[PDB]
C-alpha cells in the first residue's frame, strides 16, 4: 500500500518519505501536498483545486502559498534545476520524468 | 419521584435495587397489602414507607 | 476519456501530447484551443464561437489574436505547407486529414 | 502476544511493563496510551485519533492533558533526551527506535 | 489439582482454606472471590472482571462492595500491611508475591 514514483518513496502509516533511499524531513503540511500528488499520479493541478480540497474554505485571502509551498519542494527533493515535479503555468503543476 | 430521593437506608435501598422499584409512583399505586408481601421485609421500611 | 485525430494524440488527463512519435510543449491557451478543436473534430468552428468557448466572455480585445494562436500551433503540429488544420475565410477554422 | 519494541516489554495478562530489564511502575491512563502506541508500532499516533480512541469521545476539556500524559512518558521512560518516543509537531507521536 | 501459591492453599473437594496449612475459615462470598483469585494466579484482576465473573452481573449496587471484599480477604490471610495480593489502583488487584 505504500507508493512511490520513478524513486521517490512514501509510506502511509509511518509517514517516512525516501529520496530514492534518502532520508529528508518534510512539514506536515507539503507532506499532505505530496501525498495527494502521489494518490493522483498522472493528472495536472491547479491552484483553485489545491487551495480548495488541501486547504480550507475559509482561505479567502492570499493564493501565493501554494507557489511558496511548491517552492520549498522544489529545493528540497530535487538538485537539479530541472525538476520532476514539473509547472504549467496558469494550470499548476504535474509530476512527471524527463523525457 | 425515585424512593430513594426520599432518603431512606440500607435494606429499603437493597430491595429497591435488586427488585427494581424506581419511582414512589409505582408505590401510591401499590396498597399496603402489594408492598408488604416481599420476603425479608423490614418493619422500619414498613413503618417508612407508611 | 482520451482524444485522437489520426495522427494527432491528446491526453487531457495529464495535459500532453503526441505528434508522430514526438511529445510537445505548448502554452495552456493554445492547448485549450487544440483541445476544442479534437473534441469538435470534422465540424467547423466560427472565430466568435471558438473565442466565446475558450478566451474569457468579456474579452474586448481584436480578433487577431487566434490568428497569431492558430500560427503557433500551425508551427508546432503540421510542418508541410498542405496543411491538416485548415481555414475557411469568413467561416472560421476546422481540423481534416490532408486530401 | 506480549508486546514489545527493541527493549520496551508489555503484558496485558496482567498490565505490566518493562523499560530495557526492570519493572517500571506506571498509572493506568499512561498504561492504555502506550498500549496503544505499541499495537501501532510502525504507524504514527495523531492526538485527534488518541483522544477519540483511549480517551473518552465527550471529553471537554482542552488537548494539553494529553501533551501532560506524553511529557510524562517521556520523563517515565525515555529518559534521556534522545527518545524511542518521537514528537512531529501538528501531527502527535510515534514509538520507534531512535536513530 | 489443589490451588496453590507459596503459603496459599485451596481446595475444590472440600473446599477449605490455608495459609501454610493454619486454621482458617471463609465466608462463602470471599472464598468463591479467592476461587477466582487462584484460578487467575499471576493474571490481573480488574474490579469490572471481577464483578462480572464472581459476582452475579445483576449487580446494580456501587463497587465498594468488592473493596471490602478485598479488605476481608487482607485482614484474614494477608493480615501484615505488607500483602502477597497487591492492589493497583482503578486497576484492581494482582497476585504479586512481595520479594
Amino acid at each position: 500500500v505504500r507508493l512511490t514514483f520513478a524513486d521517490i518513496e512514501l509510506d502511509e502509516e509511518t509517514h517516512e518519505v525516501w529520496k530514492a533511499g534518502q532520508p529528508v524531513s518534510l512539514s506536515p503540511t507539503e507532506f499532505t501536498l505530496l501525498r495527494y500528488f502521489v494518490i493522483n499520479a498522472g493528472t495536472v493541478l491547479s491552484k483553485p483545486k489545491i487551495l480548495d480540497h488541501v486547504w480550507r474554505y475559509d482561505f479567502g485571502g492570499d493564493v501565493n502559498v501554494v507557489e511558496s509551498y511548491v517552492s520549498y519542494l522544489r529545493r528540497k527533493i530535487d538538485t537539479g534545476e530541472k525538476r520532476l515535479l514539473h509547472t504549467l503555468r496558469g494550470v499548476g503543476y504535474v509530476l512527471r520524468e524527463p523525457r | 419521584l425515585p424512593i430513594d430521593d426520599l432518603d431512606l437506608t440500607v435494606r429499603s435501598y437493597n430491595c429497591l435495587k435488586r427488585e427494581g422499584v424506581h419511582t414512589v409512583g409505582e408505590l401510591v399505586a401499590r396498597t399496603e397489602s402489594d408492598l408488604l408481601d416481599i420476603r425479608n421485609f423490614g418493619q422500619k421500611s414498613i413503618d417508612e414507607v407508611k
